[PDB]
């Protein structure tokens, strides 16, 4: 029985995790008090992927909430699903990182990491057969970036054979909210490229574009962005929980998506998205889902796939549908867009089908692409990084916490080498 | 327990403190006598926010503030006023003469025998605190006490506490109007301490505030009460992030991390956008874009300096009220496309953003309208050098002939100290001129090896 | 310069003499011929290498190569290059149970020692005779292993942890907190080597009774000091000798591994696959930019896929003079493995290198400008102007 | 789990009188359908030997397939499907889809058909 431990770090991670647990609890018919009030008998068949059982026939999520500022924790407890989490897993301190990666990684987080690892060990030792971990955090911040990277390193040291997922919100070109995002993003990526099996890139610019352009919302808040992200998280691990005509575990996705170890940065997507008023016009079927799947404007990372090539893609469908139609549509997508796929991987589309859709939909699907266009995003950060490291714009805050220019230089070099590795396969020719 | 200790020094400090504590008492539902009926009526709550007020067993709320002065007058006005029962009786007022517009009198001669009591009471307040965040020091350049005693206090605090942040709000002398003939000497003397021992210094100018009051609020004849109320609104906007919930909270450390590139450049300007009268509150939308644009207008700056003559090195926007992130992003994008607002090339990001849900409050008898949205901008820029250079000129015009110098030497200084301070000032000015320069063309001169 | 390539064929072990004992390796001069045991009609494919050693027949004089012969061919030349002021490397290669450990280390209690013993012997000798009032020498030793993509120190065993790998902007990758020790005599380096060999992880498998479980790197930092009154270059040369003993590729069926042994074999095979990929590419790119024409657009060599290739970035290419010693088994049953080694060895012949002598850059510029002044002065004086 | 599988097969075979053969259903392109089939066929050939062993396997289709790494899994199964099996029947998903579309007039067939 495959079971996942969930870790949340920082404000963004905590809020996305809260929305994600709301969505998952709705999917399995879990009351906010913890009781089960579902209808289908297949909701409880695999409840133990995310939830532990408790004596009063209750269910407690296997979640670990982490921060250095207490306030966010309070916002989780005083909420619709605050009481569902067990209070022993709320790990926090005082004197938050203050948007400083050094404080989160070296000075402050070094004290709380022991407690967080203790709770992680306690949750993992009770697992029947642990599958992997998944961490939600923001790269452009303080405690999120630093302590997420530290926890990832420690866990990979302790559990090398397990899967390490990661849902990261990374800085956008236009939408900037802190002045020192490039430093934190560069160091975080330097850690992640080493110590992670899969990393799903998420960008606020792309999510705002989806909300404005596709969903036609006029006032999108952070709740809607958390909604989209949580839908993606559920779509990724659907196949562990429900039966289907063609299953797809996390390891299957990892094997079929990662050709070489360092290229595991994925562009996520979801379909359908109908804007609450155009759904009465669009007929729902596999071709429409596929058409919205590969559309440029639907991607969540703000990187145009038409500027590169798809090393690999994976599509996980949910709903009763024919496999012939799915295979034909993926094959058509490959042949028609013959210039956006590499020529040294025959059939570089992975397919999975699950029988049970979401609660309110007859059909749904999720998209995990792996393309060279992601290099663009890294290049952007690198540019900004140079513009602040040539003059040492804010370096004293980081060097006061016990860092040196050596770490900055090596992180920049690692990011540039990653960019070059992606750029190797971008241009055409190569062949056979 | 995001706790802050406020220190008010001198007449300007005490009066700004009166305004600040009126605002804080009204925000939290505290009465002038220290009781909070809201908890009694409701039955309990978190309204006794520990940032400013400490709760005793009986339900009284004592502020975390320290008033200091050498004149009994300014604080005897407080001991017998409306708020006589709010403050702890210990108010640290030397029953002697005043510094007499003399840095030496307040630093060397009379600043002693009052400093020990002040640090003892500050120690008592800091021992009551858990997770102390920093100090907020209110004082005035150009005065004797507010310069010299603030210098001594800051030095001793930096010796004792060390790592805690020390923010400073101060009234810089104006270009034209002045209230003393020996302002430049005191300002140039205290710059040597505020440069080393502070972490971030916010400067305000009375000519700018008078102009804002005349133009925006349509007040023809303002007094110091209006200026103190505006400064109180600004400090409340700064400190709101650690008292109420919000979409994005910005603590006091994020301030210093984002607004201070180098240790010697910690002199940002401050502005408040929706400064408007009740009558003109109508006929206006007061959207996010309007207030964000108004923050960048040179006329609304609180120090008589033109940002168009310099370059922006960092900006921090703190929003209050019915504000959502997408409008903030749109406003920042609109500002980034204007050619009159120039950013240094070595700071591509530029902006820090914080949002708080609590809207600003209205003080009865005030002059600011009730609004749904507000923003306080803090901008670290290079135009501030101009505001210093004028003062330097004034200093020279008096020091060539050694006018008013014997008063300073008679109180325990020597002449060379003056020169030392002036030299330091030049160095600081030079640093600004070196950091606003564009990076040399293709910073690695040029390049392009083989392939 | 090019990578030097030596191959060495070994005798039978107990496993091979118990089973079929037909040889497939034949050799002559500097040419090695493999013969397919399954296809006697096929051509006897042959490969040309810079050196080829035959240790199959102990008493015969038919091109028999003892330990000393290999040393005088490879290690003596590499130590000469080390005295010339060049960083040098010798690294072993092949499959499990072929001779890497024997060739690099050998058996201490015998007249049959490895390259590292004789190299340090000859170095200690040469510094001893050439010592003078003005000339002096200093040498330091270090020894690390890569077990499970984790670097461990051998000399100091009490460390008990995985050190951290860093990247100097100018000097490239290195290992932080590596216990480099100063030594003064051959007894000292002998004691260090014995402690290190005792510290290494070794386990018994069906293919080898003492199969190595970790890559190993032995580093000697050597410094020559030439101090005189005039301006004589002080601490002129600083060379690094890197002697690398890699673990060999394994097959689970023949090895019989289970549990920890199988995971160790998997990590070893991952590292060796990454090394082979890096070797193939350094090769093609060089050969191309070398034969192709000279565009030099962009070629990406995946150094970062493993820690082994990361630490040896400068030795496999760039700033070092490197030699590859491949081990070969004679048994027919191992044919499909042995050929593979030979194939990669052939590709190792194509790789090039760019090594230069070390010095302080300020002193480099000063010396170069002084030489230019001297040349211009001589030219002017010869022509009647100076 | 291979030992448990062989124990159950032995228990079934002991009950059987005049056992004629095995019918092994698996799929090229999957991890288990290749690796486990190889293990099981090897052990069955070692144990039983003279009993017939038929295979009904699903070969990868020329165009459509549901995994990127199918060719590796299909090629690595060659030794076991060549040496140990006696007669292997191979079927393709595309051909059966075409048969369903043309003969049975099923526009959108699924794996049940
Ligand atoms: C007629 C009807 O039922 O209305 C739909 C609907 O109108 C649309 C527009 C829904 C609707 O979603 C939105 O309006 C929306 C707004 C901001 C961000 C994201 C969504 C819907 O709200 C969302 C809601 O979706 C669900 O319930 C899914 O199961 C979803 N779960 C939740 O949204 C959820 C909400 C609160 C608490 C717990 C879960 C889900 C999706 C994927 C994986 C797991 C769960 C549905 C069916 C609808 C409404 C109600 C209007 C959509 O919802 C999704 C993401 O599945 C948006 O586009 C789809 C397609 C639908 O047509
Ligand atoms: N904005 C504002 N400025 C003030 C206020 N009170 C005094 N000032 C300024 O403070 C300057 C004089 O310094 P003071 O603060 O009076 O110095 P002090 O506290 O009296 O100390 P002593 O000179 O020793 O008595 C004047 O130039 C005023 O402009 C006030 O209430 N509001
Ligand atoms: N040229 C040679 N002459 C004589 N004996 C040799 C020769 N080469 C190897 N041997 C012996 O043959 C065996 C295999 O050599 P060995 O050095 O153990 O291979 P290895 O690759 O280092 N072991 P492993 O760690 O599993 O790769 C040892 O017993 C050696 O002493
Ligand atoms: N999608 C989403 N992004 C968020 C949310 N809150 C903050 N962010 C992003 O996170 C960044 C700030 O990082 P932060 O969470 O403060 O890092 P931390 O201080 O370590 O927790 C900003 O760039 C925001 O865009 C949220 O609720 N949803
Ligand atoms: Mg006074
Ligand atoms: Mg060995």
């Amino acid at each position: 029985m495959r079971e996942i431990v969930h870790i949340q770090a920082g404000q963004c991670g905590n809020q996305i995790g809260a929305k994600f647990w709301e969505v998952i609890s709705d999917e399995h018919g879990i009351d906010p008090t913890g009781s089960y009030h579902g209808d289908s008998d297949l909701q409880l068949e695999r409840i133990n992927v995310y939830y532990n059982e408790a004596t009063g026939n209750k269910y407690v999520p296997r979640a670990i909430l982490v921060d250095l500022e207490p306030g966010t924790m309070d916002s989780v407890r005083s909420g619709p699903f605050g009481q569902i989490f067990r209070p022993d897993n709320f790990v926090f301190g005082q004197s938050g990182a203050g948007n400083n990666w050094a404080k989160g990684h070296y000075t402050e987080g070094a004290e709380l990491v022991d407690s967080v690892l203790d709770v992680v060990r306690k949750e993992s030792e009770s697992c029947d057969c642990l599958q992997g971990f998944q961490l939600t955090h923001s790269l452009g911040g303080g405690t999120g970036s630093g302590m997420g990277t530290l926890l990832i390193s420690k866990i990979r040291e302790e559990y090398p054979d397990r899967i390490m997922n990661t849902f990261s919100v990374m800085p956008s070109p236009k939408v900037s909210d802190t002045v020192v995002e490039p430093y934190n993003a560069t160091l975080s990526v330097h850690q992640l490229v080493e110590n992670t099996d899969e990393t799903y890139c998420i960008d606020n610019e792309a999510l705002y574009d989806i909300c404005f352009r596709t969903l036609k919302l006029t006032t999108p808040t952070y709740g809607d962005l958390n909604h989209l992200v949580s839908a993606t998280m559920s779509g990724v691990t659907t196949c562990l929980r429900f039966p289907g005509q063609l299953n797809a575990d996390l390891r299957k996705l990892a094997v079929n998506m990662v050709p070489f170890p360092r290229l595991h940065f994925f562009m996520p997507g979801f379909a359908p998205l109908t804007s609450r008023g155009s759904q009465q016009y669009r007929a729902l079927t596999v071709p429409e889902l596929t058409q919205q799947m590969f559309d440029s404007k639907n991607m969540m990372a703000a990187c145009d796939p038409r500027h590169g090539r798809y090393l690999t893609v994976a599509a996980i469908f949910r709903g009763r549908m024919s496999m012939k139609e799915v295979d034909e549509q993926m094959l058509n997508v490959q042949n028609k867009n013959s210039s956006y796929f590499v020529e040294w991987i025959p059939n570089n589309v992975k397919t999975a089908v699950c029988d049970i859709p979401p609660r309110g939909l007859k059909m749904s699907a999720t998209f995990i692409g792996n393309s060279t266009a992601i290099q663009e995003l890294f290049k952007r950060i690198s540019e900004q990084f140079t513009a602040m490291f040539r003059r040492k714009a804010f370096l004293h805050w980081y060097t006061g916490e016990g860092m040196d220019e050596m770490e900055f230089t090596e992180a920049e070099s690692n990011m540039n080498d990653l960019v070059s590795e992606y750029q190797q396969y971008q241009d055409a020719t190569a062949d056979e | 327990m995001r706790e802050c200790i406020s220190i008010h020094v001198g007449q300007a400090g005490v009066q700004i403190g009166n305004a600040c504590w009126e605002l804080y008492c009204l925000e939290h539902g505290i009465q002038p006598d220290g009781q909070m009926p809201s908890d009694k009526t409701i039955g309990g709550g978190d309204d006794s926010f520990n940032t400013f007020f400490s709760e005793t067993g009986a339900g009284k709320h004592v502020p975390r503030a320290v008033f200091v002065d050498l004149e009994p007058t300014v604080i005897d006005e407080v001991r017998t006023g409306t708020y006589r029962q709010l403050f702890h009786p210990e108010q640290l007022i030397t029953g002697k003469e005043d510094a007499a517009n003399n840095y030496a009198r307040g630093h060397y001669t009379i600043g002693k025998e009052i400093i020990d009591l002040v640090l003892d009471r500050i120690r008592k307040l800091a021992d009551q605190c858990t997770g102390l965040q920093g100090f907020l020091v209110f004082h005035s350049f150009g005065g004797g006490t507010g310069s010299g005693f603030t210098s001594l206090l800051m030095e001793r605090l930096s010796v004792d506490y060390g790592k805690k942040s020390k923010l400073e709000f101060s009234i810089y002398p104006a270009p034209q109007v002045s209230t003393a003939v020996v302002e430049p000497y005191n300002s140039i003397l205290t710059t040597h301490t505020t440069l080393e021992h502070s972490d971030c210094a916010f400067m305000v100018d009375n000519e700018a505030i008078y102009d804002i009051c005349r133009r925006n609020l349509d007040i023809e004849r303002p007094t110091y009460t209006n200026l103190n109320r505006l400064i109180s609104q600004i400090v409340s906007s700064i400190t709101a992030s650690l008292r109420f919930d919000g979409a994005l909270n910005v603590d006091l450390t994020e301030f210093q991390t984002n607004l201070v590139p180098y240790p010697r450049i910690h002199f940002p300007l401050a502005t408040y956008a929706p400064v408007i009268s009740a009558e003109k509150a109508y006929h206006e939308q007061l959207s996010v874009a309007e207030i964000t644009n108004a923050c960048f207008e040179p006329a609304n700056q609180m120090v008589k300096c033109d940002p168009r003559h310099g370059k922006y090195m960092a900006c921090c926007l703190l929003y209050r009220g019915d504000v959502v992130p997408k409008d903030v992003n749109a406003a920042i994008a609109t500002i980034k496309t204007k050619r009159s607002i120039q950013f240094v090339d070595w700071c591509p990001t530029g902006f820090k953003v914080g949002i708080n849900y609590q809207p600003p409050t209205v003080v009865p008898g005030g002059d600011l309208a009730k609004v749904q949205r507000a923003v306080c901008m803090l901008s670290n820029t290079t135009a501030i050098a101009e505001a210093w250079a004028r003062l330097d000129h004034k200093f020279d015009l008096m020091y060539a002939k050694r006018a008013f110098v014997h008063w300073y030497v008679g109180e325990g200084m020597e002449e060379g100290e003056f020169s030392e301070a002036r030299e330091d000032m030049a160095a600081l000015e030079k640093d600004y001129e070196e950091v606003g320069v564009d990076s040399v063309e293709g910073e690695g001169e040029e390049e392009g090896e083989e392939y | 310069a090019s990578v030097k390539v030596a191959v060495r064929v070994r005798p039978f072990n107990s496993r091979e003499m118990s089973r079929d004992s037909k040889c497939i390796i034949q050799m002559s001069g500097s040419t090695t011929t493999i013969v397919n045991p399954k296809q006697p009609k096929e051509t006897p494919k042959s490969f040309s290498f810079d050196y080829s050693y035959w240790s199959h027949t102990s008493p015969e004089d038919i091109n028999y190569a003892s330990q000393k012969q290999v040393y005088r061919d490879i290690g003596e030349e590499m130590l000469q290059h080390a005295f010339e002021g060049y960083n040098v490397c010798i690294f072993a290669y092949g499959q499990t149970g072929a001779g890497k450990s024997y060739t690099m280390m050998g058996k201490q209690e015998k007249d049959q020692q490895g390259i590292i013993p004789q190299l340090c012997e000859d170095l200690f000798s040469r510094i001893n005779d050439t010592t003078n009032d003005n000339m002096s020498y200093s040498v330091e030793v270090s020894y690390m292993e890569i077990y499970c993509e984790r670097v461990r120190d051998l000399l100091n065993p009490k460390n008990k942890g995985n050190l951290r790998v860093r990247e100097h902007p100018l000097l490239g990758p290195y290992v932080e907190d590596l216990s480099k020790l100063a030594v003064t005599s051959y007894n000292d380096i002998q004691d260090l080597m014995d402690s290190g060999n005792k510290a290494r992880t070794v386990a018994a498998t069906n293919m080898n009774e003492t199969s190595s479980r970790s890559h190993a790197v032995f580093n000697i930092i050597f410094t020559q000091k030439r101090h005189d009154a005039e301006t004589n270059i002080t601490t002129e040369k600083v060379s690094k000798i890197s002697l690398v003993d890699l673990a060999g590729s394994e097959r689970a069926d023949s090895t019989g591994a289970k549990g920890t042994r199988l995971k160790e074999g998997a990590n070893i095979n991952k590292s060796l696959t990454t090394l082979g990929k890096v070797i193939s590419a350094l090769a093609e790119m060089d050969s191309g930019p070398n034969k192709n024409k000279k565009k030099k657009k962009t070629d990406f060599i995946p150094y970062r896929d493993s820690v082994l290739t990361w630490l040896l970035r400068e030795n496999l290419g760039g700033n070092s003079r490197t030699a590859m010693v491949a081990a070969l088994s004679p048994a027919d049953i191992n044919y499909d493995e042995t050929l593979s080694t030979l194939r990669y060895a052939d590709r190792a012949k194509q790789i090039r290198c760019n090594a230069v002598i070390n010095e302080d850059p300020n002193n480099k510029l000063i010396r170069e400008l002084k030489d230019e002044v001297t040349r211009l002065r001589d030219l002017l004086y010869a022509q009647g102007l100076g």
